[PDB]
């Protein structure tokens, strides 16, 4: 038992090795010891803060998504949709 | 464009061919109805500024079909820090004498916001470079518009994998490499000015502009492109302010 | 500002941590991971750690080859430069989970007998590879690629989690088609 100290956090469980251990985390955590909350790093450098186009990091407050001219922000607050006819960067024959 | 394909008609809608006195000069990308981004180098040797045309909706140079629209180019603006016959600041903004009409076969490419360009789009792997320029280094220029997917490298890597040469210029911060070092696929001469376009979530955006290289698809070398995102704020100022009166304008940079 | 060096992969049973050096003096680190044709994906945002768990990224496809890189920032920039844009970084080796992941030390889970012929049954260990949120077994991931070596008091072999022998044991997870980390460590010994 390297696992004797239960070093696996946030509900994840330990499997011993020789001179080490391994944490199996539940879906929402990662890290060696399950220390990292997947749901906790919603910043723009991280996968465009989940924004379809533009992203803004706000200090102290949840990030916001925005869009290009000729697009407007949807209800989900992440997706944009063209508000024009020929919106930049989309291929009409392919739409 | 070395080792690419014909762009299926209408799927490269933001491609401009630029002609002068009738003949191929360069490519460009269309950023809205009167505004076309190119490379500044395309304009070093120009004589008849008058006959500088800009063709959109084109596809087969060899045959006139539907969809081509031509337009006199009223103004070429190049950054003030660009020095003729040097690689740095290879970008231009062209104002057409009249809007092109948006159609299925003429559609603009988004100029993204800088910190979207920088943090997001710069780490999408592949992006398309296109043109009607040479099909092999010293070979024939294309007739059906050529497209090519290439991968982007961070300058550190581009400097690690490149066979050195006594004066291949620096890759500056206004530049970036992409393509292949193995000799197979690259952009070539007369592709200059054309788009390097990056696909993200479902919209294309302009991340780079065809610029320079050591030959085309040279072994141990990558294509170099203007990092468009270092320029976004300057282009937009220029798109927002009052026409000034020249054909060639050397607008300030930064 | 100084760049990461000695970027190493510590991977056992598909639990995969990239470690590196140095411990940060007023800089932070972020890690990126791609496959060779994929986009880069950031992890461990502005950490002062010298590790990064990449399991959730690498187990999305064990057979792919992953590259990771580790950027270096003065505390409270990101940015840059320049020499030429771009934050300072350094690259890991390539890493192909399926081939290179250390096989965890097995645990013999059964030892019942049929007289003169003895049955030892190796436990079908779970790995970090999820599917519908729920972990896949060592035998699930490898299949007819993984075989076992047995010891006793001399040697014996099987594919499966089953031996039958002739009148104290260890086993060994073994994958012969492996260029590297071919044989696991010896299980704990049972009598
Ligand atoms: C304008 C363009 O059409 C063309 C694009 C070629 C891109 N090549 C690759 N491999 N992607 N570019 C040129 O013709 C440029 C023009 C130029 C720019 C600055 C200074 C001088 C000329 N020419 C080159 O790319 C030269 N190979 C530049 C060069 C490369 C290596 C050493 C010295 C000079
Ligand atoms: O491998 C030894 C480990 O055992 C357990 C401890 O909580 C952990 O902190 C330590 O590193
Ligand atoms: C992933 C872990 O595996 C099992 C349990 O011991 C824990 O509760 C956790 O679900
Ligand atoms: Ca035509």
């Amino acid at each position: 038992d390297q696992c004797a100290s239960s070093p696996c956090q946030n509900g994840g469980s330990c499997k011993d090795q020789l001179q080490s251990y391994i944490c199996f985390c539940l879906p929402a955590f990662e890290g060696r010891n399950c220390e990292t909350h997947k749901d906790d790093q919603l910043i723009c450098v991280n996968e465009n803060g989940g924004c379809e186009q533009y992203c803004s990091d706000h200090t102290g407050t949840k990030r916001s998504c925005r869009c290009h001219e000729g697009y407007s922000l949807l209800a989900d607050g992440v997706s944009c949709t063209p508000t024009v006819e020929y919106p930049c960067g989309k291929i009409p024959i392919l739409e | 464009i070395v080792g690419g394909k014909d762009c299926p008609k209408g799927e490269c809608p933001w491609q401009v061919l630029l002609l002068v006195n009738g003949a191929q000069l360069c490519g460009g990308t269309l950023i809205n109805t009167i505004w076309v981004v190119s490379a500044a180098h395309c304009f070093d040797k120009i004589k008849n500024w008058r006959n500088l045309i800009a063709v959109l909706g084109e596809h087969d140079l060899s045959e006139h079909d539907g969809d081509e629209q031509s337009r006199r180019v009223a103004q070429v603006i190049i950054p003030s820090t660009y020095v003729p016959g040097t690689t740095n600041h290879d970008i231009a903004l062209l104002r057409l004498h009249q809007p092109v009409v948006l159609t299925d076969h003429v559609v603009p490419l988004c100029l993204p916001e800088r910190t979207f360009s920088e943090r997001t789009l710069a780490f999408v792997r592949f992006s398309l470079v296109s043109g009607w320029g040479q099909l092999l280094d010293r070979g024939a220029t294309a007739l059906v518009l050529q497209v090519l997917n290439v991968p982007r490298l961070m300058t550190q890597d581009c400097l690690q994998q490149s066979r050195k040469v006594g004066d291949s210029p620096n890759i500056t911060e206004y530049m970036f490499c992409a393509g292949y070092s193995d000799g197979s696929k690259d952009s070539c001469k007369g592709d200059s000015g054309g788009p390097h376009a990056t696909h993200y979530r479902g919209t294309w955006y302009l991340t780079g502009i065809v610029s320079w290289g050591q030959g085309c698809a040279t072994v141990g070398h990558f294509g170099v492109y203007t990092r468009v995102s270092q320029y976004i704020e300057w282009l937009q100022k220029l798109m927002r302010s009052e026409p000034r009166p020249g054909v060639l304008l050397r607008a300030p940079f930064p | 500002t100084v760049a990461a060096y000695n970027l190493t992969w510590k991977s056992t049973n598909f639990k995969t941590i990239l470690e590196w050096e140095p411990k940060p003096v007023n800089q932070v680190y972020t890690v990126q991971i791609s496959t060779k044709s994929g986009d880069w994906k950031s992890k461990c945002f502005y950490t002062t750690d010298t590790e990064c768990d990449l399991t959730d990224e690498i187990v999305k496809d064990v057979k792919q080859t992953y590259l990771a890189r580790v950027f270096s920032y003065p505390a409270g920039n990101v940015e840059s430069t320049g020499s030429a844009g771009e934050p300072l970084y350094e690259n890991s080796p390539e890493f192909t989970p399926y081939l290179e992941t250390n096989l965890g030390q097995p645990t013999i889970q059964s030892f019942e007998q049929v007289g003169t012929k003895v049955n030892v049954t190796v436990e079908d260990e779970r790995t970090l590879v999820r599917r519908n949120n729920t972990f896949l077994s060592l035998r699930d991931v490898f299949g007819k690629d993984l075989i076992y070596t047995l010891y006793y008091w001399k040697t014996a072999k099987t594919n499966t989690n089953e031996f039958l022998i002739d009148v104290c044991f260890s086993v060994q997870a073994v994958i012969p088609s492996r260029t590297v980390n071919r044989k696991s460590t010896d299980s704990p010994v049972e009598c």
